């Protein structure tokens, strides 16, 4: 039921960047992993929602 | 020797001069018909023309008078280098 | 004749919107029966106007 | 005479004019004049402007797409936009219905197809499904 | 023993061409990509005007084609290819049409890679292809058509 | 000759290169080069890096998992990654359409496959279906 | 045509080039020889062409090619007949 209704996407995790600054507790504005937000992504998996 | 050129356009307005009279246009009335006259391009009417001002409304009755000469009036600063060895 | 009356007026105008907001943007299905294949298709959206 | 006007008849003309580039103007009944064009580049397809007067230095055509029905081509009259005239100064436009009375002087109805002057103005109409020419007073316009 | 050649639809790429066949009233047969495939006409008389129809086969005198009126757009010719009705027709559909360039199995196990440039059926319908660089012909099954 | 390009055929060489650790580097169309391994200690499983350049004091390649399929690696082309050559500079790489005339001057369709220099740097080409060489200039890339 | 124009010299000076590499002067040690040099003709380092200056200290660095530098501005309007 779940698949004949939804609609295919991609799904990716979240997690903290291990770019965050120690002492103020906020990211770089610009790394690979996450582009100045502070929280990166897992590689996408594939569902249907 | 010239090594480098620039062309800046700092002004660009239309001004319009009469044929027989040779003067230009300083003030027109409700229906934009002229009112006054005056030789000095410094003072002359004007309809802005940089490029955000074009196809205008306010002069149509003014453009399509033929008596009327429209002269587009353009002020430039040019910056010339020089290099003249020892 | 009217150079300093004050005139008073009942007009009719033609409908206008303008979108404002829109409202279950995307609704969607995967058509598949009597088709070559399966296809996608976007169902009508609703307007806040 | 006066050449003001210099009409297309065949669409094949027309398309083959846009094939060249050059820009058209199509007359609309109670609407305003446009002006019609084949966009340049890789993808080719019919580009309009609602500005009439010629491209200027105080005045530049603006273009945008639209989906152009050849309906409208076939039908409304169209002509070379840089060889067309304003306007010919005549009481009577042509396609305009008149009261006139035949030689019988028996009154009857016609609308008007020509153009004739002399070197100082005076103009002359031959009227449709007439031969003979009629003047400006002659002719009486037919009110709607 | 087989059947002549068979010759493939050829789709008019020039606008004024086309034109040129609708003023003399021939039908065009027009694919929309999204919506359906249709035929224009021209309006038979002096009442001009496009017509659209999609009653897609021959006009049999049990099947009468249908118009309605329709303000067909000079842009939906030039995007979409386009054919004369006489030519459209599912006397072949075939799998690879001529100037197709596809990837064929040659004696010394070597995949070469060529055009097809003439198309002729056997008497089972089994579409023969003449390839260029090769003399004899080539079966269907034989050969594969990369794409990209 | 250039030796550039070492590609392996059997996905049981791959499978065995991987057991062994080394890290592979796997072609796609149209989309990134990607580099994979084998994740060691007591579990394992595949790891995938975006990262292509060389590890550095500067440079450091970042690994994750993924649950890759056969499919790509028993398809797509697969090198050892230390061993590739970015690039070689010839005019139409292997594997890429041209038009070419045949010896009885008659145009045919061709695949490049070959790789062949003199020490100056001037190019030959073979063509797949085809034996003897062709120059830079008598290839001509056909168009997708 | 012109309308009015006017030409003001804003600068006159003297920039350094190296004989060299060719690149101009761009930050020199204590004793003005060069630490630091650029490929920029404006941003090279540069003295007012003026007799006192010279007596007043060229003279430092022999890799050194003591160019003249004149900036010319010009004011003009034009009046473009129809
Ligand atoms: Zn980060």
């Amino acid at each position: 039921f779940i698949n004949d209704r939804g609609i295919k996407v991609l799904w990716e995790e979240a997690y903290f960047c291990p770019c965050l600054n120690p002492d103020t507790g906020h990211p770089r504005v610009d790394c690979p992993r996450c582009h100045g937000k502070g929280i990166a992504y897992l590689p996408p998996k594939e569902t249907i929602m | 020797s010239i090594e480098k050129k620039e062309e800046v356009i700092a002004h660009n307005e239309v001004v319009f001069r009469s044929l027989t009279q040779g003067l230009y246009v300083k003030e027109v009335d409700i229906y934009s018909d002229v009112v006054s006259y005056t030789k000095d391009v410094d003072e002359a009417l004007a309809m802005p023309n940089t490029i955000n001002f074009k196809n205008s409304r306010k002069y149509k009755k003014l453009i399509m008078n033929l008596d009327l000469e429209p002269l587009n009036k353009i002020q430039k600063v040019i910056y010339e280098t020089h290099l003249e060895g020892l | 004749k009217y150079e300093n009356h004050t005139v008073t007026l009942k007009i009719l105008m033609t409908l206008r919107y303008v979108v404002s907001d829109i409202l279950k943007e995307s609704r969607y299905q995967y058509t598949k029966f009597n088709q070559p294949k399966s296809k996608f298709e976007n169902l009508p959206q609703k307007l806040l106007l | 005479p006066i050449q003001d006007a210099k009409p297309i008849d065949d669409i094949v003309d027309i398309m083959t004019y846009l094939k060249n580039g050059k820009v058209l103007r199509v007359k609309q009944d109670n609407q305003g004049d446009i002006l019609v064009r084949m966009s340049p580049g890789k993808h080719k397809f019919t580009e309009v402007s609602r500005d009439l007067d010629k491209e200027s230095f105080y005045y530049k055509r603006h273009w945008v797409l639209y989906n152009v029905s050849v309906n409208s081509l076939i039908t409304f009259d169209v002509y070379l936009d840089e060889e067309y005239s304003e306007t010919t100064k005549v009481k009577y436009p042509k396609d305009t219905i008149v009261e006139y009375t035949r030689e019988d002087q028996e009154k009857d109805v016609a609308m008007i197809k020509e153009i004739l002057t002399d070197n100082n103005g005076n103009y002359f109409y031959a009227l449709i499904g007439e031969t003979m020419l009629f003047d400006e007073n002659k002719l009486n316009k037919v009110k709607d």
